[PDB]
RNA sequence: AUCGAGAGGA
């Protein structure tokens, strides 16, 4: 935590480890904004993880349907 | 590309056992032979119990399986009786079971044994072997004073590939190659070992001088009765049986064939 | 060999040089290293903070 | 004591917790089977993104 | 729980064929017979027996699975011949083998129970 | 960014086809046209697979740089190894 | 200590430009494993030209045009006659060793004890052995390989 | 808690055997002895015999639930 | 000459397979690639 | 004819190193005609052979006394008229070495020739002039027999 | 519960995929137990097998031409070797060197390298065991074993 | 049903 946290990693991600309320308390007094860029703000919120399958996006070829 | 021409040699019979040897066989028909006196000989035995009372120590189920267990004479019975799902009654019929009756009560102050012998069978010739015209009758349960067991049982035609209890054997040695000539055994010390009642052999020889060109022949059969079947009786189901399963392949087969 | 050193003969063969090493309780690397007769290029310490 | 039918336990859509709308806990609940964090490293190693959020989000609490 | 009924060892479930043949392609003259409800008894007389026959050039068998209930007999013969056939064969051997067999006991029984 | 010029790998990453094929698997499952010839194929996945051998997944992969930028891929234009 | 491990590694992972970072988009890695290589697909090899001496590696890397006989126990004829006429073949042959001595050095800079055990992706003896089975190489046979075709 | 049926590994019939093998053993006969007369030749059936604890003379000691 | 081309392509090819795919959780893989071992190495 | 080599050799030792296998056993022996040694592995479970006998052994490339090539298939259906008729052991092996004292510069004066026969190895080492049938990866049979 | 997952998973996590560790850059699953214990028994130089037997292990290769190899040994009686059964299980035409575990040290050094009198020194060639005894050191979970070299 | 405690399994 002395090491992991004291880092710019997000509120959201530093709570998942260690120090749940510490952090998101020192988040609240201090207004951070988390911007849900790690795995483990997505999978808390229920969101597709930027890893993996998810680093990337997918869109329908209108041209080539044909 | 022909069958064998197998013979026989019976060393001995009696009501307990019978010891033969089937020569000029392959391995694959002695092995299917002994399979069949374990797997598909079929005997009577008791397959459906009616609990009316039990006041004994031992549970339903407990004296139903020990019920299950007791041989009951099926010589010339059992190629009678049909199969429960061949026959066209309801769930019984005389022509598919045998109806048995057992009515116990302990009321004297010594403990009372409810033996094979209390089994009442409504057929003459299917009963349990130990109550069979010695040898003590089988113990189902022992009962202490007040305790009662009342019950009704059937029993059914069926073999050991459904339920040991269905298996008219009480051992079936096998054996071939006594002295090991065709080495399918591989002794790391030969001298180590005792010799096989069927070797023939000097004491100083521990097994036989390896025959490249051997193949198995001459196995050796001590099939023993539990005492539904006779042993005898035993091995000639067991042959018509085998031949009955080839037939009925070779039925379908010619009905596959002929579809194709 | 992981201690000994290595050197490159001058036919250009590696060869383990079996010399002698010291090992410390402690560590002082930072006055171990400025003393004469001591290799101040492969003395080292397993105190990654020092 | 260990026999497996007293140990063989599946789930498919039972009943859930009252606090957080989740899977029981248990057999004897009819309760789901914990995805716990060191299944999250493991799938997060896999790449499985979409199974993750399966497991994570649409099977446990939507 | 889990358990089969103890019948369905022996017994044809509705609709199921006691056996199928099926062409082997990879080579030539040689069939797959998978019978339904058998298993080493009946298998490995019939392979042993198919291995008698000159014109059989493979015969085998397998239980592909211990919980299941069929085998497969693999049949392979010369150009000339048919593992339809062979296998045809190797069962009228094998009965002709346990008649002959069944007649010999009675004998030897009747022998011994004489003198 | 360029399209002339998309410094991203021409291969399809192993995430890339797994998620490309079961996308277009479920567009088959939910009716959508099939772009290559069937035999007797009726599982969603297998005519997905078809699909990306034949190279004609009508799919657009937008893979992301950490810059923010994107380069727009076709299903048919990256090299498929599995 | 893995709990601990992954939520400091969690996020970390290969991006498009194929640099690895964390999710505050630091770079921690401008390729990962300092090669842009996955580690299923490397192997261990080993580095032929780091061990042996100077005269071992002269006597096995420099190619020699000079004997002629040795040359045609090894090449075909016209593979021998164009290796001893042409001077622009032999001074690409001779770029060649200079460039693996150069190699040589770079080797016993990066690895300062003799071990020529490397983990690297393709298994080049193995894919050689290969190559020698699917195409039936006699080893007894003089090739018809160019040694200039090997350089390019 | 009472003598089985048949022997579990060959089928053997030793149900009928155990107030046989008692009343054996307290006619002076060993063990192995007792055995040999009953015609228990295998070492399964054997093991029946010889390690089976009859529990149900213990639960015959507890009057029943009915008089 | 054949060979030697075939063995030019498949290093290509081989070597293009090794390369890293893009979306790789390489960290998560080294915490674990890490801490599995740490489970069999002593205590003592 | 489809024979790569043919010689009498008497086996000289049998197992110096110690029984490795049971049913296995490695022969060191030497020819007459030619001064070839041979290491063979046979089988002397089926075909027993004792130290200083004398047989003839025969490398070929095909069992059909003609010359026509095998298909590397177990045929037992073959009525053809094979070469392994006139044998008591034949094995069915590959060459998977061929090793001389060649130099850069001079080719070998004496070869050896490393065959496979399912696994029962043989060197039969030599003059070059003996061995030129052979060519590694190539399947050859041992066709060996015992004479008096 | 999705084909989405369901694709993902058959394409990322399935175990085929999984045989290789980037851990250690080696297989993670190997040949085990019986099998490992058995095919050491197995690939011994004087194990051999009558057509029966050959027969009724054929009948469990998922992998076979139905083509039945010619027997290592023709006369006086036709034997095929474990050797050449488990030549037919290797798959494709790999090539790979390996040595048993019992394989002397001062053997590579002195005569008989290419012709163990041990049946040491794995050698498999075109996908045929051309010689050698299997076991860890060849199907095991280290680098450059038979099973790493097939993946 | 919740909470706690305890006993176990890998
Ligand atoms: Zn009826
Ligand atoms: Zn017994």
């Amino acid at each position: 935590r002395h090491g992991v946290n004291r880092q710019d990693t997000g509120p959201l991600m530093k709570c998942s480890f260690e120090e749940t309320v510490d952090v998101l308390m020192e988040a609240a007094a201090h207004g951070e904004s988390d911007p849900m860029k790690g795995v483990s703000e997505n999978i808390m919120l229920g969101q597709l993880a930027p890893a993996g399958t998810g680093c990337f996006d997918l869109l329908l070829d209108a041209e080539k349907c044909k | 590309p022909y069958a064998n021409q197998p013979t026989v040699r019976i060393t001995e019979l009696t009501d307990e056992n019978v010891k033969f040897i089937i020569e000029n066989t392959d391995l694959a028909v002695a092995n299917s032979i002994r399979r069949v006196f374990i797997a598909e000989v079929p005997i009577i035995a008791i397959d459906w119990v009616q609990i009316d009372a039990n006041s004994s120590v031992l549970h339903d189920e407990f004296i139903a399986h020990r019920l299950g267990l007791i041989p009951l004479t099926s010589d010339d019975i059992v190629d009678k009786l049909q199969y429960s799902r061949d026959c066209t009654c309801e769930e019984f019929c005389p022509e598919c079971s045998v109806e048995f009756t057992l009515d116990v009560r302990c009321n004297e102050d010594q403990t009372r044994h409810v033996t094979s012998r209390d089994l009442i069978s409504n057929s003459p010739r299917v009963i349990p072997v130990t109550s069979r015209n010695e040898q003590d009758d089988i113990l189902i349960v022992k009962l202490r004073k007040g305790q009662e067991l009342r019950l009704r049982a059937y029993a059914k035609k069926g073999f050991g590939k459904e339920h040991a209890k269905w298996n008219p054997t009480a051992g079936v040695a096998f054996e071939y190659d006594p002295d090991n000539a065709l080495r399918h055994t591989v002794y790391p010390k030969p001298e180590e070992w005792p010799k096989s009642e069927y070797s023939e052999l000097d004491e100083d020889e521990s097994q036989a001088p390896y025959d490249p060109n051997g193949k198995p022949e001459r196995f050796y059969y001590n099939v023993e009765s539990c005492g539904s079947l006779r042993p005898e009786t035993i091995v000639l189901s067991a042959l018509s049986g085998l031949k009955k399963k080839l037939s009925d392949l070779q039925t379908q087969l010619s009905h596959e064939i002929q579809s194709d | 060999d992981n201690k000994k050193k290595i050197i490159i003969t001058e036919d250009g063969e590696f060869k383990a040089l079996q010399e002698w090493i010291l090992e410390t309780d402690g560590v002082s690397l930072m006055r171990v290293l400025s003393e004469k007769d001591v290799d101040p290029v492969r003395t080292t310490s397993n105190d990654i903070v020092e | 004591k260990h026999m497996v039918d007293d140990k063989i336990h599946s789930r498919a859509r039972g009943p859930i917790q009252i606090l957080n709308r989740q899977p029981m806990e248990g057999r004897s609940r009819d309760g789901g089977l914990r995805f716990g964090e060191m299944e999250r490293d493991c799938q997060i190693a896999h790449g499985a993104a979409q199974f993750l959020r399966e497991r994570l989000f649409e099977a446990s609490d939507p | 729980m889990n358990a089969p009924p103890a019948f369905e060892s022996f017994l044809l479930f509705e609709g199921e064929k006691k056996i199928t043949i099926n062409k082997d392609t990879k080579v030539p003259n040689a069939c797959l017979f998978t019978i339904n409800k058998e298993d080493h008894t009946l298998g490995n007389i019939i392979k042993s027996q198919l291995l008698k026959d000159p014109q059989v050039l493979f015969a085998g068998y397998k239980v592909p699975h211990p919980l299941e209930h069929k085998i497969i007999i693999r049949v392979q013969t010369t150009p000339d011949y048919s593992p339809q056939e062979a296998f045809t064969n190797a069962i009228t051997d094998l009965i002709s083998e346990l008649s002959l067999l069944e007649e010999r006991f009675r004998v030897a029984i009747k022998d011994k129970q004489e003198g | 960014q360029a399209n002339q010029k998309r410094i991203t790998t021409p291969y399809m990453t192993k995430y890339e086809r797994a998620r490309v094929l079961g996308t277009r698997a479920l567009q088959i499952a939910m009716c959508a046209p099939v772009m290559v010839e069937l035999e007797g194929e009726t599982d969603p996945l297998l005519i997905a697979m078809k699909e990306l051998k034949a190279r004609k997944i009508p799919i657009i992969i937008r893979r992301y740089l950490p810059d923010g930028s994107y380069e727009d891929w076709g299903v048919d234009e990256l090299i498929i190894s599995d | 200590i893995q709990r601990r491990l992954i939520k400091s590694m969690e996020s970390v992972m290969v991006k498009y430009d194929a640099t690895v970072r964390n999710s505050i988009n630091q770079v921690v890695q401008l390729r990962y494993g300092e090669d842009g290589l996955a580690g299923e697909s490397v192997e261990f090899q080993n580095l032929a030209t780091l061990k042996p001496s100077n005269k071992a590696f002269e006597k096995k890397f420099r190619f020699d045009y000079t004997n002629e006989r040795a040359l045609r126990r090894t090449l075909q004829e016209d593979l021998v006659k164009d290796v001893l006429s042409n001077a622009h073949i032999q001074n690409e042959l001779e770029r060649e060793f200079e460039r693996m001595r150069e190699d040589r050095e770079v080797l016993r800079v990066i690895f300062p004890t003799g071990d020529s055990k490397v983990v690297l992706p393709c298994n080049l003896l193995r894919m050689i052995w290969n190559a020698q089975k699917i195409f039936h190489i006699n080893p007894r046979l003089p090739s018809d390989l160019h040694p200039i075709k090997v350089v390019e | 808690m009472i003598i089985p049926v048949r022997c579990f590994t060959c089928g053997k019939i030793v149900g009928n055997k155990w107030e046989a093998y008692l009343g054996l053993l307290q006619a002076e006969y060993t063990e192995g002895d007792a055995l040999d007369a009953l015609g228990l030749k295998r070492y399964c059936c054997r093991r029946m015999l010889l390690a089976h604890v009859d529990l149900i003379e213990k639960l015959l000691n507890y009057a029943p639930l009915e008089k | 000459g054949e060979a030697f081309d075939w063995l030019l392509g498949e290093i290509e090819s081989k070597f293009n397979q090794a390369i890293a795919h893009p979306g790789e959780m390489v960290g998560a893989l080294a915490a674990q690639s890490l801490g599995e071992p740490a489970t069999q190495m002593t205590l003592n | 004819a489809g024979i790569l080599f043919e010689d009498i050799f008497d086996v000289k030792d049998i197992d110096p190193e110690g029984k490795k296998f049971d049913r296995v056993s490695r022969l060191h022996c030497e020819s007459e005609s030619f001064k070839m040694d041979l290491i063979l592995d046979v089988n002397i479970q089926i075909y027993p052979v004792d130290l200083g006998d004398k047989f003839r052994l025969v490398i070929a490339s095909t069992l059909y006394e003609d010359g026509t090539l095998d298909d590397g298939e177990y045929n037992p259906t073959d009525d053809r008229p094979s070469r392994a008729d006139q044998f008591e052991y034949v094995m069915y092996g590959k060459v998977y070495r061929i090793e001389g004292d060649e130099t850069s510069t001079e080719a070998a004066t004496r070869l050896s020739a490393y065959v496979s026969y399912g696994g029962l190895l043989m060197r039969l080492q030599g003059d070059a002039n003996n061995l030129h049938g052979f060519e590694v990866d190539s399947r050859v049979y041992l066709l060996m027999k015992k004479l008096a | 519960q999705s084909l989405e997952t369901r694709a993902e998973i058959q394409e990322l996590a399935m175990v085929p995929r999984m045989i290789v560790t980037p851990q250690s850059n080696r297989p993670v699953m190997g040949i085990v137990q019986d099998t490992l214990t058995a095919v050491r028994k197995f690939t011994k130089r004087d194990v051999f097998l009558e057509r029966g037997e050959v027969m009724n292990l054929l009948m469990f290769l998922s992998t076979w031409d139905g083509k039945v190899p010619q027997p290592a040994i023709l006369k006086p009686r036709p034997l095929w070797t474990g050797k050449q059964i488990f030549s037919l299980i290797i798959p494709g035409h790999i090539n790979c060197i390996r040595t048993h575990s019992t394989h002397p040290d001062d053997e590579d050094s002195g005569p008989y390298k290419h012709i163990s009198p041990g049946d040491t020194k794995v050698v498999v060639e075109n996908g045929e065991l051309i010689m050698g005894i299997l076991c860890k050191k060849s199907l095991g979970t280290s680098a450059g074993s038979l099973v790493h070299i097939s993946y």
